């Protein structure tokens, strides 16, 4: 919850 | 499917549109959800190229590559978050943040979150860099419904890792420059924009109660309340939270709590199949009972003692010496009256059951909420009657067992409650 | 008797 990554 | 010798001859062509096809690649190859070659691109010197294209206006779609790419690092461990801060991207994410563009200006609120979220020391870094007045001018309009859905979920998980984080908690002047639009964000109507608030809430009520009173002065307690009792469990987990949080400050705030009609939801919280509902609400409970006694008998009216009294019986066992915490509190702050209507509801059987775990503390309690109730069977002389309650419900060969173990205080106590009611 | 705090 502490990082996002954007998967597209 | 480039490989990293590639993207790396595409940064280095000085091409401008080869640069974006590289950084496009460098995208899709931190894009991908089997493990992405992060430390790879970092060993190859790709993160300041990236910082600097985040600074290209002419080329907006470079501008979005990177920032894209810089925001998949960041997203990684707190090294690899360390190399994207390290590279400066820091202030020209906070420059892309005026970007004309919808989807670059997301991306750098992304990437500030990242980079935020990370610990207390990114977190401050990026406060001071002022990255806080340009993040809360991009909610400046009167209806939050005219924004996109997924500009305002970022925003509101961006300003949430803001608030994250103590030692050292975020600054003062930080705190009251977001919590007006963090209030207005937890009336928004959007299910993950009131998670994110409720968790921003809940980080910003976990201390001293100076912030405590900082969060409820802006009068979030009745709206934290309603949450508490929405159907959406990623809404009720940090209401309940912040709840908490409130109720472990001075009574004022406690009962300010209680008058918002917490109590009221606290049947379905303390039967509520998620554990760790259950134990956030018990130990909600316990943080009650050690209030006054106008506040205890606030607990007995709503009729929550049966139900610690079954938090008690069946729970899982960290719910159950939360309970044990409450019904200590509630026998060292309660009258007499309170301590017979407790034991009338029951207490003494799981109590007595509960003595025969395995961890020093709860035994500790449990002794200590029974030398209450004694204490309170002694202003009312019925000592003997409530001692034979234990006798039926095998609780004196638990004391005499306990009488002579490890710790100090256990059998102190214990051998004090046998020397003085059964002899 | 003192609130415990997290």
């Amino acid at each position: 919850e502490e990082k996002r990554k954007r998967t597209y | 499917n480039w490989s990293v010798e590639d993207i790396v001859k595409g940064i280095n062509s000085n091409n401008l549109e080869s640069q974006l096809q590289a950084t496009q690649a460098a995208r899709k190859l931190l894009s991908r959800e089997k493990q992405p070659p992060i430390d790879n691109i970092i060993r190859a010197g790709l993160i300041p190229k990236f910082v600097s294209f985040l600074g290209k206006t002419d080329c907006s779609p470079i501008q979005f590559e990177s920032a894209w790419a810089l925001t998949n690092i960041a997203s990684g461990t707190s090294e690899q978050t360390k190399a994207v801060v390290d590279g400066g991207a820091i202030p020209a994410f906070i420059s892309l943040l005026a970007s004309p563009h919808a989807h670059i200006s997301e991306q750098a609120v992304w990437a500030l979150g990242n980079i935020a979220g990370d610990g207390s020391a990114f977190r401050d870094l990026v406060i001071k860099h002022g990255a806080i007045d340009p993040l809360l001018a991009l909610l400046a309009v009167p209806d939050l419904s005219t924004l996109a859905c997924g500009y305002l979920r970022n925003l509101t998980w961006t300003l949430s890792n803001l608030c994250r984080n103590k030692n050292p908690a975020p600054p003062l002047d930080a705190v009251e420059q977001i919590l007006p639009t963090l209030v207005r964000l937890l009336h928004h109507n959007d299910p993950e924009v009131l998670a994110d608030s409720c968790w921003a809430i809940s980080y910003l009520t976990d201390g001293p109660n100076e912030r405590i009173e900082m969060v409820v002065k802006k009068g979030v307690v009745p709206q934290l309340v309603k949450l508490l009792g929405a159907t959406e469990l990623p809404i009720v987990t940090p209401a309940l939270r912040a709840i908490g949080n409130i109720v472990t400050g001075t009574d004022e705030q406690t009962q300010k709590v209680i008058d918002a009609g917490a109590l009221a939801v606290f049947p379905s919280l303390l039967t509520n199949p998620k554990t760790n509902i259950q134990k956030e609400a018990t130990w909600t409970m316990s943080n009650i009972t050690a209030g006054r006694q106008d506040q205890i008998q606030q607990v007995v009216n709503h009729g929550l003692v049966p139900f610690l009294v079954g938090v008690l019986s069946k729970a899982d066992f960290k719910t159950q010496k939360e309970a044990a915490w409450a019904i200590t509190n509630y026998t060292s702050g309660g009258t007499v009256e309170q301590i017979v209507y407790l034991v009338h509801c029951g207490i003494i059987e799981p109590l007595m059951n509960l003595l025969s775990a395995k961890d020093t503390k709860i035994i500790q309690v449990i002794l200590d909420a029974i030398s209450n109730i004694f204490q309170a069977a002694e202003k009312l002389g019925e000592t003997e009657k409530l001692s034979i309650m234990i006798e039926e419900c095998g609780g004196l060969d638990k004391i005499e067992a306990l009488q002579r173990h490890e710790n100090e205080s256990v059998y102190k106590a214990s051998l004090n409650l046998i020397e003085k009611y059964f002899s």
